């Protein structure tokens, strides 16, 4: 039927217990690096190891050796990324050292290090050169693997430190930083390789530094009484984004920077339970509602959960958990998030009696990434690794329980889906959605192990191993065009630990041609082909051929245009939807706070702003424009500013304050500042001074009081337009 | 030996809640929302006296033998940091006094953010002038720091008034006024008997 | 075949969907499907482990040197404290929960 | 006691009210608390701990094995059972190993 081999290895080590790190080398390479690592509880923290290294598929484990007392490898040893290095760490009381590699772990040689540790981080494409987190929160840096080392900072804050984009930004050597400035402050520095001191905008944040590798940069300014968040998109200058004034935040994450534009999640109400889905522009600014309510949790300490998975199989699909009153619903969106539905039931699985579920009153429900039930002992997960292919764990109904997991299936991105096991599953994807493997997750021992090259239409079983093995992972050789996988736990009797290699290559070992596929035309839940203003097919593998998918895959090769519609425009910032689905069209009216009459932000005196109707294309809708609701009002104005909010302080904090002392006065606005302001000035002792454009200068001015007691200081901004005091 | 102490080092920020409006020879419930217990200390600048009065409670009760427009000041220092917020406010003689009625849903959507009241009350002058042809800068909305959403509002005459009360109240009742609150959810706003 | 074996078949699974059990006296006690504490709402779930078989072979237990012994498998039994009901009052009682399943001997008269 | 002579293996039971450290199903080591509140009652923590006396009760590892074609030797076994214990930050009702069992393990000889 199949053709497959599968090999076991223990450890040899009889003292093997506690933790294990397993890692690959490259791509294509067959070689594997583990850790086996002792802890302590109870405040110790000390660990004692062994390294174990295989260079035939992971079917033949040697453990490693060294002359002394085996060296205590702390943790983290990883590889560098891209370009075959290897770096191992190790601790003492007070001492430290490295182990540095460069033929996949043959020959570690030793070096010193004049610092601490608590980890590190290389450059994604500069194969010698790696930054350390030192663990008395410091940032080395070295550009010669490591071997010697230099200081760059030393009040980083933990785990916001990054490197450029080497792709994006074209500067490949920088070092983004979040740093404790002086006492209680919390700076963004960007420094170099060899030394450092602040390009970009700085102010006061809380920890909140977050540079995702796409083009955005964004920042937490802890405020008074109202916080703000700020971006940077292409690293220009830094801007408030446009959260509406009202719907008020007490917490935000961003969810997806990915693609052309940002999702960022924010809690509105303190429910303690719910997020609602915002989506920005291409410059990250304009956010606009998207989804209403989504699941939230908090395992981790400072670390929340989300309930959302993007696909990125197919640019603009997402899936969704909402909870409304006690009601955890699955949702799927093929328009980016304009509009979501349920999905679609398969009323089928080996007795696929139809008094399952219907579709008008109890759709199919996934648990994303939360498994609220205890005897699953692996985190939970929903896999999304080939076009069309969704996988995952959930109830089948009109909620999710904790009761009844089934593993369900869709091979043509949720319009069908398909029931295949009880209980959870551990999933694995190889060749590109070639084959897939599935393991029981449960804190039971077993020896089983499922599997299927038809996307999950026909399941194969294989004794993996003899003894009965505890699951801990699953991994497979990098570049997933590969079949090779690797399954490894700690068996059951004996604590020793076990891994097994699975080849799936003497089934596929021939490559694709171009014949070896058939079509398949993308649709959605309504039978419509314009999804994202494009038309867009896919090729499957056949059933009749074995063959692999290949190092580089053919898809969306059939891809056709459409024609704008109403269904590629949503609503822009400020503006929302009427009425119910399946009834009034898109109309977006703009809510009460806020009107589009009003002029843009720093509107000079020259300039022409554009007004909004409340409409925008979908961002990476690729649909024929010119016609359509292109809707440019071609409105073109911009008016003289009035003075608002003056505000007048005193530089730092001077609470006491002493006779004939250098008191400095700073006074500010917030609606622009127009060319021609006058600003009087009364300093409560007969100083009677008007200035002109005091926000302009932005420095302070200096007066000294000659008798002990209470004054008031007057503050008049005055235009043609109104009046502040 | 005795000594005392009290520890409440940081504050974050302070707030002047006060009406906009209220007529001469009436008791203004002043309130300075603060970040605290007990241990609170408060100065007040009520008008143009210098001397400031000293509070340990958020609330003072004063009144106005004058018109015109008042400065209303409020300073916070409970440790070894100093707040202070300002308020101007217009104390009038020739104004009438109606009541509003907001709808119920509004309620589960209103944070008592003065800024949110601010905008709120802007609008329903808003639709109030264009429903009615009166000078809009005459009507000033108020709708309160209460759970249950409650508007007043004050007319000015700067006779004819009685025909103007008479407009507004045929603005409120015969035609609901509508507002648009969020996607969906329309609110509507009339008279409170 | 071959690798480890158990002396006797077990059979191991977990059940949330627990409705009656027995308790430590041996009275039979209602299982409250869910329970409430501190607003937090849990499944009574409980790892239950039985025999699959009292005869693996032909002579009992697996492996047993049967010229000279008689053997069968039996169930294991523990304890759980769970907040179950007995139609009258509603307390956190102690239930029997099997675990695991062993191989007992007697001597054989030759 | 229609068990017989005894078991194949040496059990020993025992209740714990000592349960100070543990280890949970998902291998990370857990302080045990040592009473529990719910509502306003105060509970603690009993467990009942069955585990082995010997890996080799005889020669031949199990009592009463075929050791002429099968190595054999003791060990224990367990469950998991929801407890109230705590880590570095929170506290939680979480699944903790408790042995509660002492089984034999056999292996096939090269004749
Ligand atoms: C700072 O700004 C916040 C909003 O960011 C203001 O917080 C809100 O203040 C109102 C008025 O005090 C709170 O409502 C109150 O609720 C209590 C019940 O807890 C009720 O008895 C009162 O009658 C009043 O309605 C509201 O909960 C609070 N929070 C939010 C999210 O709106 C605050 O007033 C501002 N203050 C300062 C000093 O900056
Ligand atoms: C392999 O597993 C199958 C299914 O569980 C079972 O029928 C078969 O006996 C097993 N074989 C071995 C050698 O364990
Ligand atoms: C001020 O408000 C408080 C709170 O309702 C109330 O007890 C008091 O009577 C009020 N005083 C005046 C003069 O309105
Ligand atoms: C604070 O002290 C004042 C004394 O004037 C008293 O009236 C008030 O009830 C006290 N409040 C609290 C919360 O103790």
């Amino acid at each position: 039927q199949v053709s497959l081999i599968s090999t076991s290895f223990v450890l040899k080590g009889d003292a093997t217990h506690n933790q294990a790190m397993v890692h690959w080398t490259g791509e294509n390479s067959s070689v594997i690096l583990i850790l086996t690592k002792y802890y302590h509880a109870d405040m110790g923290k000390v660990l004692e190891s062994s390294l174990w290294r295989s260079s035939d598929f992971g079917t033949t484990y040697t453990k490693l050796t060294l002359q002394p007392g085996v060296t205590t490898v702390i943790d983290n040893f990883y590889i560098c990324p891209a370009k075959i290095i290897l770096v191992s760490s190790s601790l003492g009381d007070r001492e430290q050292s490295l182990f540095l590699s460069t033929d996949e772990g043959a020959t570690f040689q030793k070096y010193p290090v004049p610092f601490l540790v608590e980890t590190l981080l290389f450059h994604p494409k500069e194969e010698d050169k790696v930054l350390a987190y030192t663990k008395d929160s410091k940032l080395y840096v070295s550009s010669d693997l490591g071997k010697k080392w230099t200081l760059l900072q030393e009040r980083v804050t933990k785990d916001h430190v990054f490197w450029a984009v080497s792709g994006v930004d074209d500067d490949p050597n920088l070092v983004h930083v979040e740093a404790q400035d002086l006492s209680g402050g919390y700076r963004y520095y960007t420094c170099l390789i060899y030394n450092c001191h602040i390009a970009p905008f700085s102010g006061p944040i809380d920890r909140g530094s977050l540079t995702v590798q796409d083009e955005y940069i964004f920042l937490k300014a802890t405020s008074t009484n109202r916080t703000k968040y700020y971006v940077s998109y292409r690293r220009s200058d830094f801007v408030l984004m446009k959260l509406p004034k009202y719907a008020l935040p007490k917490d935000l994450q961003i969810i997806s920077t990915d693609e052309q534009q940002v999702f960022v999640a924010v809690q509105e109400w303190n429910q303690v339970d719910t997020y609602n889905l915002y989506q920005s522009d291409l410059r990250g600014v304009r956010y606009s509602l998207v989804l209403e309510n989504v699941r939230s949790s908090r395992q981790a300490e400072e670390n929340v959960v989300i309930d959302i998975l993007e696909v990125r199989g197919v640019k603009g699909v997402f899936l969704a958990n909402q909870k409304v009153d006690g009601k955890v619903t699955t949702v799927i969106t093929y328009n980016k998030g304009r509009d979501w539905d349920y999905l679609r039931p398969p009323s089928t699985d080996m007795n696929g009696k139809p008094t399952n579920c219907q579709p008008p009153d109890c759709y199919l429900h996934l648990h994303l990434r939360w498994a609220d039930n205890p005897y699953v002992s692996g985190t939970v997960h929903t896999k999304d690794t080939a076009p069309g292919l969704i996988m995952g764990a959930g109830n089948l109904g009109s909620q999710l329980v904790e009761y009844k997991e089934e593993m369900y299936i869709t091979s043509d991105c949720g319009h069908t889906w398909r029931q295949v096991f009880e209980e959870e599953h551990h999933v694995l994807y190889l060749d590109h959605g070639g084959v897939i493997a599935a393991i029981k997750d449960t804190s039971i021992p077993l020896k089983i192990l499922k599997f299927s090259v038809d996307e999950g239409h026909t399941w194969s079983t294989h004794n993996f191993t003899s003894t009965s093995v505890f699951v801990d992972g699953l991994l497979s050789e990098p570049g997933d065009e590969t079949l090779v996988m690797t399954v490894f736990g700690h068996i059951s009797f004996r604590s020793d630990w076990e891994l097994v290699k699975v080849d799936f290559r003497p089934s596929f070992p021939r490559q694709c041609g171009e014949d070896d596929y058939s079509s398949w035309d993308l649709t959605d839940l309504q039978g419509d082909h314009c999804i994202m203003g494009q038309q867009r097919s896919y090729r499957k593998r056949k059933s009749t051929s074995w063959c692999v998918k290949g190092r580089s895959f053919t898809s969306a090769l059939t891809s056709r245009v459409c024609k704008c519609r109403d269904s590629d425009f949503l609503c822009d910032y400020g503006f929302e939807r009427s009425s119910s689905s399946e009834s009034t069209a898109n109309k977006c009216s703009a809510n009460f706070w806020f009107n589009p009459l009003s002029p843009p932000e720093d509107c000079v005196l020259g300039q022409t702003y554009t007004s909004s109707l409340g409409y925008r294309k979908v961002v990476s809708n690729v649909c024929e424009g010119g016609v359509d609701l292109q809707q440019s009002p071609v409105q073109l104005q911009c008016p003289l500013q009035a003075p608002r909010g003056l505000q007048v302080s005193i530089r730092g904090e001077a609470v006491a304050v002493r006779p004939r002392e250098d008191v400095l006065f700073v006074v500010r606005q917030e609606q622009g500042d127009v060319l021609t302001t006058k600003y009087q000035v009364d300093l409560g002792d007969g100083f009677k001074a008007m200035y002109v454009n005091l926000t302009l200068t932005g420095e302070p001015i200096r007066h000294h009081y000659e008798s002990p007691g209470i004054y008031r200081v007057s503050v008049r901004a005055e235009n043609m337009a109104g009046h502040d005091e | 030996a005795v000594l005392f102490v009290q520890v409440n080092s940081p504050l974050q920020a302070l707030y002047l809640e006060v009406v906009p409006v209220i007529g001469v020879n009436q008791e203004v419930n002043l309130t300075a929302v603060l970040l605290n217990p007990n241990l609170t200390v408060f100065y007040w600048w009520i008008g143009h006296s210098l001397q400031p009065l000293l509070s340990l409670d958020n609330s003072v009760t004063t009144k106005f033998t004058d018109a015109g427009d008042v400065r209303v000041t409020v300073q916070a220092a409970c440790g070894n940091s100093v707040l202070q917020d300002s308020r101007l406010v217009r104390v009038l003689d020739q104004f009438q006094v109606v009541p509003l009625r907001f709808s119920r849903e509004l309620d589960t959507f209103n944070p008592n953010t003065p800024e949110w009241r601010e905008d709120v009350g802007l609008v329903v002058t808003r639709l109030l002038s264009k429903e009615t042809s009166i000078p809009e800068e005459l009507l000033v909305t108020v709708v309160k720091p209460g759970l249950p959403t409650i508007a007043d509002l004050y007319v000015l005459l700067p006779l004819t008034s009685d025909k103007r009360l008479a407009a507004v109240q045929q603005a409120l009742n015969s035609h609901r006024i509508s507002f648009i609150l969020r996607g969906g959810l329309r609110i509507l706003v009339e008279l409170r008997d | 075949h071959m690798g480890e074996f158990s002396v006797c078949d077990s059979v191991s699974v977990w059940v949330g969907d627990k409705t009656t059990a027995t308790d430590i006296k041996g009275k039979e006690v209602t299982v409250l499907a869910e329970v409430n504490i501190n607003n937090s709402v849990f499944r009574q779930y409980f790892f239950e482990t039985k025999c699959r078989a009292s005869n693996p072979v032909e002579s009992g237990c697996r492996g047993i040197d049967s010229k000279h012994w008689n053997s069968y498998c039996t169930t294991t039994h523990t304890f759980v404290k769970a907040l179950t009901t007995d139609e009258k009052q509603a307390a956190w009682r102690f239930i029997r929960i099997d675990t695991a399943c062993v191989c007992v001997l007697s001597r054989k008269a030759t």
